[PDB]
């Protein structure tokens, strides 16, 4: 009934963009989707909600005194297509502990029953460098069961996909959490789709889709919108629908096999 | 016996998985008083094996509970969640004279009481606000320490900054202490972090000042925390001997005594483990010599009085021989009354870092034998001092496990055990007489001539109590 | 000096002239102490209304709190199950503290392990410590079950207990069927009562979550009893006695009464009695589940209503007459058993005691503190007695609980002068008993410091401490007492009316001044 | 005086590369330099040492038992130009606490007297996202006094440059830490240099230098060395020399003024 997915990938690769554009298409297909942002900058739902969604979970808890005093009504809002949005929140750079903020928010959503409306998909958008246990909260047991790793043809992006896959293994062995595939967000490198297919093969997974580099994405972002909402007829808009259709039909869920760099 | 004890060691160790076995084997030894390099016979100050019920505490207990907490006219903030500060509130009996809540604060629990928002957003703002409320509600406090608990060190709060900023704004010494509980392997590293902080933030305040009037008889007592008044009972002997005690670290201690310690002629170090750090530093920086002494029982005390008095002129030596002559009839009568009741009795000890060797003298003065001893957290230089004090083929244990200690006692069958509150009730149920050797079972002092009297009476009352013959029902 | 025939310990030894003289010199020479004049003026100021206003403006500083952190409760919970070792994943300093804390209250051994996470386990995670630790504990102390909780540091870094344990099993450090229930117990949330709730829920979920398919509610014909964080041995015993007395089949889930009261017979028993694994597995088959202390069993209640499908009754803690009555009728309603003549007579003997002592209890003013259910039970009983609670403090309390207690207070003429405080500590309470003096305090040992303070102002301002609660470290064997049911109510009534009479005799013991009222008959 | 700088910037913007190349050129000028990696992966010193950086402080400490057992000699290595290299280390992704790894490491260097040399420069290479207090350890008192933020003409980098400045302000106030400038690592966005100069202005800083995208950098990277060493004659090698002298001669130190998400967008719109 309910599918929970977590999006990982190298810092700066396009996770929050790709995630939100997918969900837009998914909602446009008639799915009930929740997006859970797990980044202290709280930008993960910024394109589904135009302009603002002022209220992060940690913010409201800090103001309200404690997380226990906070009601579900305060932090969960709906945007384009009825997509439900909630943000973990956390501190500004260089102080406090953003990891614990994620643990607390995910624990809040569970305790308040946020997962049991009539939801088809839950998406956790996680930040790039996964520096601590807090940021693997979305891939614990009874959280996300599918992980998709955003990468590209350059050396650094792939290196990251592999290190995230190692971090997954301890959660995959002891649980049901599985890698769903690699999503290639193009950087226009040579023979790039073939290259990511090869990497996917060595891991034990597939490349679900090749997403072209198209500046409509950034132009829509500047408007606080998804490409789906900003320009439904564009070529990139059909790309996210294709990616969307494939995620619905994916059956491939593996424990990945990390490689040695040679 | 030497071989029998070695056999006892190998049998006990048979229960452990191989990793824990290979390691616990390094921390249990059969003593040789001839050996002077303990590295050869035993190793210590390593991390505890997980899940084996060590009796060890953390760095914060070592720093707040032990070194800082006794200083009576400062306010010590337990910085972090509410537990640590609450389990240590008035648990250690470091006696002091004062008006609690007004000019003295030892039995009080000050904390920042972290909630979840303080973890996630950090607590420097709360800490700053906390220092303002303190200075409002306790205006006679003469300084503040900030004792970090586990999460302050994880999240990277900047308590040094808050201490320099708030301290300047208020012209108050504020000492930030990173005594995060996960640091180190035990209480020991907490001592060290506590001594470096004294050094860095307090000990130098009067480097330029020359107003204090100094005599060739100035000394400091370093490393006595005045348990049940131990330090007050030591201090009186030193002064009857004509010495003047400018400082006591840190039992009944004031922040001004600490600042005046650099003006002394000699540092008298009782607890080597917890304050040898600042003592080496004061010798390096101010030229002050230091020496270890033992005031447990008459023999050690008499020997210590003579050794200390020898560091000064013949007048102090004359007064030494006077003090001795005065208390001679008092400790001899104690011996005549209590030793016949204790002669030949065997005791096993397990304590922290000083007393497992230090108190052996007092037991022998009542005709008792130490058959086993060990420490929670000594370093090899403590075991260097230990082995000549123990008899041959006695058992030595380090960071002993609940299981190991339980089984050693089953075989060795001592008449008395002297250990801590966690040990107490296990061995009473076994029918074995037990004395607390941290808290002195809410009795004491045991230091010096006056303490020895309470020491003799406590060892006899307990060991010879009528309750110990009642453990078996007549009918089974 | 010591006279060998009469050795003096620290008190009164340091009152000898030579020690006193020596301490005078310490103070004058090196202490740089504020003049007595100033100390007395500062002291007096802290007893005023103006200091209270400042004191109650605090936002960041806590002084002398009246609570401890979550894992302390977890440990106590875990202790209540057969051959179970409490295991705290995180820093070992915590465990040394938890054991000492319970050692001192119970005057018993307290068994619990750590997995000794140091600095490298802080930055790498405690996966290895959890592997080696579970293996070492099982091998050395041989429990049937290991119940895992966390220190604050394992919680900051998000150590995934479920995964760490599953990998331990998968890799052969412990056998797969070896029961290892867990609960995240962060110290920077709630308090020690919250830790009990969290631990109980982990264990109950562990034994009943998979296999709800073959469960039928009511099929074992018994009533589940969940006591919560409880530290009076008599409290476990009295619930068990009243149910047996009614003929009710019951199952006490978390029962540490035996293991915290083992006999001194020549052997040490690390384990004794407690709730069996089979009892937990069978629990969803019970008629219903009664929570003794609902205000800290909210997480347990959702799992039991949601997963087990029990109509968990809305019952207050069974303290005092109304709520013991209410407990007994509802147990009667669920099980089919009528209330036996023996309990009915006991009820009337507590009523008889209330009638006998009412003239001395009437209008007496109390300040009190403790855990949420304890406090509200104690408040309800003080009102039934004709007493006036004045200062009600519950440091680990919440806004909803405070609302309920304010309603009980307002339902009675005797609550007109009372105010409830949540989030406030013993330094706050100290101000209250100086500015609005009650006759007595009812709280734990930490209250002796308040009593010392009130006395220093003057013998007419002294507010005596009545020791009921947790922890009690300065009296012996009060942990064997009872506070629940009729039996608890008789004990509390007797403790209260006799504190009142003990104090009155002290105020009337002055020869030819106050002793005209030193009556033989009260 | 010894100058301490901390390099920040968006994930993937090229910090480590720019830092090591900047440092090689500094060593090439005859400066005495130390590099401190504050990233759990050990790649901050890999182009200076000619192989991966195998021995991080945390790893060596875990092996020795505790950091208290650890020697400075066991973790401090010298590479190209005599440049001193040390790595914090930390966990692989998703477990433990990389923040504490940095806090532990910096404290170790201080205790072992790592700064008590005649060093001319210390550079801290820091993680992309500054998620906690530990990753701001490099900018406390007695640590970095100069911060450089590596960015690009791309949206993500400028948002990140602005967000990091928010974090900087808190430390600038209680300490001496100052924003020194922006290093623009080109992504070939149109009118890229003008945009970063403009962004620099609203914050109160300069754009210190424009580093072109040059595939020679990646060729040297495959050879596990800096461009300064890989090809001393190359045009790119000159770009790093330029950047070096500008940081060396830099005196502009400001507390930045962070702008609002609106201003940042109107700026992108004004140039693109
Ligand atoms: N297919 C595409 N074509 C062109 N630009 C794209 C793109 N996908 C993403 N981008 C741009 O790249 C930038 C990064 O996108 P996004 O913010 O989603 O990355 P991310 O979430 O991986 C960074 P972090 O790890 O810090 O959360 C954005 O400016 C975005 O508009
Ligand atoms: N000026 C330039 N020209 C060409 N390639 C460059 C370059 N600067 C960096 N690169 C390449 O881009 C890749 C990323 O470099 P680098 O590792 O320094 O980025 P970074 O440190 O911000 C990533 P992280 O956030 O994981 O630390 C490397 O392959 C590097 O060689
Ligand atoms: S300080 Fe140490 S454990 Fe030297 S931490 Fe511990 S009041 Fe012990 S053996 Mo408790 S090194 Fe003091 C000690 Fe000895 S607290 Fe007391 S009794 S002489
Ligand atoms: S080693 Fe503290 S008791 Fe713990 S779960 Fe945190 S609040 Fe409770 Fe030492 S510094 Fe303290 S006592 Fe431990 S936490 Fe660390
Ligand atoms: S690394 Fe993760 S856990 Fe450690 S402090 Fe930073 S955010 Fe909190
Ligand atoms: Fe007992
Ligand atoms: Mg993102
Ligand atoms: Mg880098």
């Amino acid at each position: 009934a309910m599918r929970q997915c977590a999006i990982y990938g190298k810092g700066g690769i396009g996770k929050s963009t790709t995630t939100q554009n997918l969900v837009a298409a998914l909602a446009e297909m008639g799915k009930k989707v929740m997006i859970v942002g797990c980044d202290p900058k709280a930008d993960s739902t910024r394109l589904i909600l135009h302009s603002k969604a002022q209220n992060t979970i940690m913010e409201m808890a800090a103001e309200a005194g404690t997380v226990e005093d906070l009601e579900l009504e305060d932090v969960l809002k709906a945007g384009y297509g009825g997509v439900k949005c909630v943000e973990s929140g956390g501190p500004e750079p260089g102080v406090g502990c953003a990891g614990r903020g994620v643990i607390t928010a995910i624990n809040f959503l569970e305790e308040e029953g946020a997962y049991e409306d009539d939801l088809d998909f839950v998406f956790y958008d996680v930040l790039g460098d996964v520096v601590c246990g807090g940021f693997a909260m979305p891939i614990r047991e009874n959280k996300a069961q599918e992980i998709y790793i955003v990468c590209s043809g350059e050396m650094m992006a792939m290196y990251a996909a592999n290190n995230i896959s190692k971090g997954i293994v301890k959660y995959a062995n002891s649980g049901s959490v599985r890698l769903g595939g690699l999503i290639c967000n193009s950087r226009n490198t040579d023979r790039e789709d073939e290259l990511i297919i090869a990497l996917a093969n060595k891991l034990g997974t597939q490349m679900i889709h090749f997403v072209p580099r198209d500046n409509v994405v950034q132009r829509a972002e500047i408007r606080r919108m998804t490409v789906i909402e900003y320009d439904p007829k564009a070529k990139q808009a059909d790309e996210y629908r294709a990616l969307a259709r494939k995620v619905v039909d994916n059956k491939l869920l593996v424990i990945p096999n990390p490689i040695t760099m040679d | 016996s030497r071989e029998e004890v070695e056999s006892l060691i190998q049998e006990v160790l048979e229960v452990y998985p191989e990793k824990a076995r290979k390691d616990r084997n390094k921390h249990l030894a059969v003593n040789d008083p001839a050996v002077t390099q303990s590295k050869k016979c035993i190793i210590s100050n390593k991390k505890s094996q997980p899940g084996l019920m060590t009796i060890r505490g953390c760095a914060y207990a070592g720093s707040k509970g032990v070194v800082w907490g006794p200083i009576k006219d400062m306010i010590h903030i337990s910085h972090g969640p509410v537990g640590c500060g609450q389990y240590s509130r008035a648990g250690r009996r470091n006696y002091y004279i004062g008006t609690t809540g007004v000019n003295a604060f030892v039995t009080m629990n000050f904390t920042s009481d972290f909630q979840e928002k303080d973890i996630v957003f950090g607590g420097d703002k709360k800490l700053a606000k906390l220092i303002d409320e303190v200075e409002t509600l306790f205006p006679l406090n003469k300084g503040i320490s900030v004792q970090s608990e586990c999460p302050i060190g994880l999240i990277g709060d900047d308590i040094e900054s808050v201490s320099k900023v708030k301290g300047a704004e208020l012209s108050k010494t504020i000492v930030p202490v990173r005594c995060e509980g996960f640091r180190g392997v035990s209480q020991s590293l907490g001592h060290h972090i506590a001594n470096d902080a004294v050094r860095d933030w307090v000990l130098g305040k009067r480097d330029e000042d020359t107003t204090f009037a100094s005599t060739p008889y100035d000394v400091a007592i370093i490393g006595d925390y005045n348990i049940g008044g131990d330090a007050w009972s030591s201090r009186i002997l030193l002064e009857e001997m004509g010495l003047r005690c400018v400082a006591q670290w840190s039992g009944d201690g004031s922040i001004s005594e600490i600042e005046l310690t650099p003006k002394v002629k000699l540092n008298l170090v009782h607890c080597y483990r917890s304050m040898n750090y600042i003592s080496r530093h004061m010798e390096e920086k101010y030229g002050i010599p230091w020496m270890e002494y033992n005031f447990f029982g008459p023999t050690k005390t008499i020997e210590s009085l003579r050794a200390i008095a020898a560091k000064f002129d013949e007048s102090i030596q004359k007064k030494c021989e006077e003090v001795i002559a005065k208390y001679k009839p008092e400790w001899e009568a104690v011996v005549a009354k209590y030793r016949p009741r204790l002669e030949g009795k065997r005791v096993m000890l397990y304590i922290g870092g000083l007393r497992p060797r230090h108190v052996i003298g007092a037991y022998e003065d009542l005709g008792m034998e130490v058959v086993g001893t060990g420490y929670e957290f000594a370093h090899n230089d403590d075991y260097d001092r230990t082995m000549k004090e123990m008899g041959d083929s006695t058992l030595l244990y380090d960071d002993v496990t609940g299981y190991e200690f339980e089984e050693f006692v089953k075989r060795i069958k001592p008449d008395l055990i002297g250990s801590g509150i966690k040990e107490k009730f296990i061995f009473q149920k076994m029918g074995i007489p037990f004395r607390q050797m941290h808290s002195w079972d809410y009795s004491g002092p045991y230091h010096g001539f006056d303490g020895f009297a309470i020491f003799a009476r406590d060892m006899d009352m307990t060991l010879n109590n009528p309750c110990w013959k009642k453990l078996q029902a007549p009918w089974e | 000096s010591q006279q060998v025939d009469k050795i003096k310990a620290s008190y009164p030894l340091f009152l000898d002239q030579d020690y006193k003289d020596m301490l005078a010199k310490k103070r004058d020479g090196f202490e740089e102490k504020y003049p007595q004049d100033k100390i007395d003026e500062v002291f007096q100021w802290t007893t005023t209304k103006e200091y209270q206003e400042l004191n109650f403006q605090r936002e960041a500083l806590t002084v002398n709190p009246a609570k401890a952190c979550q894992p302390l409760g977890a440990v106590l919970c875990a202790l209540g199950f057969e051959k179970t070792m409490p295991y705290v994943h995180g820093s070992q300093g915590c465990v040394a503290y938890f054991r000492s804390y319970f050692n001192r209250h119970f005057r018993e051994p307290v068994s619990c392990v750590s997995d000794s996470m140091t600095e490298d386990a802080a930055v790498f995670g405690g996966q290895q410590n959890m592997k080696d630790g579970l293996q070492n504990c099982k091998a050395t102390y041989k429990p049937d079950m290991i119940a895992v909780s966390t220190t604050c540091m394992a919680e900051v870094i998000g150590d995934d207990l479920n995964a760490f344990i599953n990998n331990s099993k998968k890799e052969g450090f412990i056998p797969d069927e070896f029961p290892v229930p867990f609960a995240h117990t962060p110290s920077f949330v709630g308090s020690h009562v919250t830790g009990w709730d969290n631990m109980f829920e982990g264990i109950a979920r562990y034994f009943t979550l998979k296999s709800m398919d073959d469960k039928v509610v009511g099929s074992n014909k018994k009533i589940n009893i969940v006591p919560g964080f409880e530290t009076y041995l008599g409290n476990f015993r009295v619930i068990k006695r009243m149910l047996s007395e009614m003929g009710v089949g019951y199952s006490l889930l978390s029962d540490p009464e035996e293991v915290l009261d083992t006999p001194a017979d020549g052997q040490f028993r690390m384990y004794a009695g407690g709730t069996t694994q089979e009892e937990m597995k069978d629990a969803p088959n019970a008629l219903n589940t009664v929570l003794l202390q609902p205000w800290h069993l909210e997480k347990t209640k959702k799992f039991v209503e949601g997963t087990w499908k029990h109509e968990v009754p809305k019952l207050n803690i069974p303290m005092g007459l109304d709520w013991t009555d209410e407990f007994l009728m509802k147990v009667s309603e669920i099980s089919g058993q009528p209330i036996p003549a023996s309990l009915t007579k006991e009820r009337g003997r507590l009523v008889d005691m209330m009638t006998d002592s009412h003239t001395w209890l009437h209008g007496k003013r109390f300040a009190l503190w403790g855990d949420p259910d304890f406090v509200m039970g104690l408040v309800k009983f003080l009102l039934e007695l004709g007493c006036e609670p004045v200062h009600i403090l519950c440091h680990n309390g919440n806004k909803r609980w405070k609302k309920a207690v304010d309603a009980i207070l307002a339902a009675s003429p005797y609550g007109k002068n009372a105010t409830v405080y949540i989030g406030k500590d013993l330094w706050h309470l100290r101000s209250l008993v100086f500015t609005d003096k009650p006759d007595f305090m009812i709280g734990n040992s930490y209250g002796k410091f308040i009593q010392r303070d009130t006395l220093h102002k003057g013998k007419e301002f002294e507010v005596p401490l009545i020791r009921i609660g947790f922890p009690i470290f300065d009296r012996h064997h009060l942990h064997r007492s009872t506070t629940l049911g009729y039996e608890g109510a008789m004990q509390i009534l007797t403790t209260l009316v006799n504190s009142i009479l003990e104090r009155l005799d002290e105020e009337t013991r002055g020869m030819q001044a106050t002793d005209y009222n030193h009556d033989l008959v009260r």
